[PDB]
């Protein structure tokens, strides 16, 4: 999966995110929650206010696994295996939400990475996000 | 599509600082690069083999501008989206045979482009209101497919 | 949604020979089995672990009937789909938080069920008219999400 | 991909189709063309009338590769590799159409296989059709 040129673009862009990975994830959730209120229901006991430490935490948890995924971009399905069962079998997450989150992630990257978000890099991160989603929804169909 | 008056004016306030000239081609261009099957519809535009080629095409750039103009028309008639886009719906269904699903992908790229362009000014509540506008537009355009 | 009068009457002629009793649970049931994440919304219905369990559930069977009733209401008001389904739209968005995308999946399963049920009577032109009705209904239900 | 129970259901159901595979495919196209007129554009030089030998032919071509896919259900991506490049790179087929065709296929199976189309078998064929689509659109993103 993912061309080598793609891989280079992912590895690089994620470098630029760097220590903002947890920060970027949290902003992606806040964007998602506001844009698609349906998603809030997956975090019933959370404080979803702006600077909630609970949403910050889920960002880092997402940003970290993305980073782990970048780190094993050649064995994602085996690399994300546990996260695939958790979201499909125990969480029963609607596949459409992974598209929603991915899109909100791209929007967030675009707004913080103005020089680095070329059309090319945008295409690479999209295919990367699309691949992660596909692994995490694999257990459905 | 139901925007509050707060949402309508913020959308309007932002679009004023928007230069359709450049942004018009950034959106079309990125649509071609990111969702490659769309290139099929624009085969007379020339080469779209690489991002460079596409982001260099002057027909791409010119057509983009025209599209965002059409879009600006809707923003000025947010209560009559369907009537505003009826002709274009007919055109895309009966002449070009575009699947309405791609209208959704388009709305997402414009939103990434506005984010890229305005940076920190594209706040979460601003994105929320543009997401609605964009779905409204996808729907008006798909209207004459049904 | 634009059906010809030919399309409206054929749809109507077929639905007359339809027993919502059984078919009502065949559609809900199959929705649960084929798109497993939907089970999440019906967690008080009991066990839906296997096809058997789901196709045996009496709440599944009872709820199905109710849904197809609602659907029959639309078929009787094909020109006012949105107004017919406004309450239910509000309910599914604001109480149940169902993503409107699943309305599409639902329309596809009902169509497979009608095909299974009527066999050779579910001709290609008959399916064409039901596909439109089904998209219309998905759209009316998503209406109050926008 | 595909549970073993799934595989058993696919292998079996496709047995029942048997010599009607080409016939079933053609009916799926006729259904698709009528239901989603947008799809017609991919066959500009074809006679799309009811009993067109040209549509019959595409059915068998589709039914045969499905059969080949059933035959190599454990190596589909390598089994469908050529068909993946042809539809994505040369044909530039819109991914949504593979969902359209798959659905029309299910409708066709349901109407000809009344005893065999249990909820269970319907779920298996859906996941099977979904997997074929995913392989054939792999080259996009
Ligand atoms: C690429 C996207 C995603 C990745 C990488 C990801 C990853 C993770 C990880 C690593 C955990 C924590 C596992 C643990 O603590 O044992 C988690 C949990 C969870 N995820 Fe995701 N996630 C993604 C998308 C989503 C989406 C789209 C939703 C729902 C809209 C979602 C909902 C949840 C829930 C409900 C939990 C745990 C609830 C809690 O602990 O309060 N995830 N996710
Ligand atoms: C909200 C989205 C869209 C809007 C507002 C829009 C609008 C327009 C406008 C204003 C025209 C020109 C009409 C004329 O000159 O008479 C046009 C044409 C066209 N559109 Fe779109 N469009 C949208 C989406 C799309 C998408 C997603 C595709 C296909 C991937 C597409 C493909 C085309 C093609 C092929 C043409 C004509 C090209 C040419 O003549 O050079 N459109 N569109
Ligand atoms: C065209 C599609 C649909 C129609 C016409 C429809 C309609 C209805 C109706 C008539 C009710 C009951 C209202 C009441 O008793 O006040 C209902 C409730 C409900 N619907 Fe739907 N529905 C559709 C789709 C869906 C889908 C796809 C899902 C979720 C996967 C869903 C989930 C629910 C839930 C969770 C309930 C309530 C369950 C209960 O109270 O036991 N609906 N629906
Ligand atoms: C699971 C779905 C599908 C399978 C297994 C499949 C398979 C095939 C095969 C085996 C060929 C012939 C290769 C050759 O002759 O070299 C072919 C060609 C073709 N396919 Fe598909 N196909 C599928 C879906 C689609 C869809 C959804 C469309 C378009 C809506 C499409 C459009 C075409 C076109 C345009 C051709 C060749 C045109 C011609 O020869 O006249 N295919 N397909
Ligand atoms: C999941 N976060
Ligand atoms: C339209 N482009
Ligand atoms: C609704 N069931
Ligand atoms: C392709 N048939």
């Amino acid at each position: 999966m993912l061309s080598p040129a793609d891989k280079t673009n992912v590895k690089a862009a994620w470098g630029k995110v760097g220590a903002h990975a947890g920060e970027y994830g949290a902003e992606a959730f806040e964007r998602m929650f506001l844009s698609f209120p349906t998603t809030k229901t997956y975090f019933p006991h959370f404080d979803l206010s702006h600077g909630s430490a609970q949403v910050k935490g889920q960002g880092k948890k997402v940003a970290d696994a993305l980073t782990n995924a970048v780190a094993h971009v050649d064995d994602m399905p085996n690399a994300l295996s546990a996260l695939s069962d958790l979201h499909a079998h125990k969480l029963r997450v609607d596949p459409v939400n992974f598209k929603l989150l991915s899109h909100c992630l791209l929007v967030t990257l675009a707004a913080h990475l103005p020089a680095e978000f070329t059309p090319a890099v945008h295409a690479s991160l999209d295919k990367f996000l699309a691949s992660v989603s596909t692994v995490l929804t694999s257990k459905y169909r | 599509m139901h925007l509050t008056p707060e949402e309508k004016s913020a959308v309007t306030a932002l679009w004023g600082k928007v230069n359709v000239d450049e942004v018009g081609g950034e959106a079309l261009g990125r649509l071609l690069v990111v969702y490659p099957w769309t290139q099929r519809f624009f085969e007379s535009f020339g080469d779209l083999s690489t991002p460079d080629a596409v982001m260099g095409n002057p027909k791409v750039k010119a057509h983009g501008k025209k599209v965002l103009g059409a879009f600006s028309d809707g923003l000025a008639h947010l209560d009559n989206l369907k009537g505003t886009f009826a002709t274009l719906s007919e055109l895309h269904c009966d002449k070009l045979h575009v699947d309405p699903e791609n209208f959704r992908l388009w709305g997402n790229v414009l939103v990434c482009v506005l984010a890229h362009h305005f940076g920190k000014e594209f706040t979460p509540p601003v994105q929320a209101a543009y997401q609605k506008v964009v779905a409204g537009v996808a729907n008006a355009l798909a209207h004459k497919y049904h």
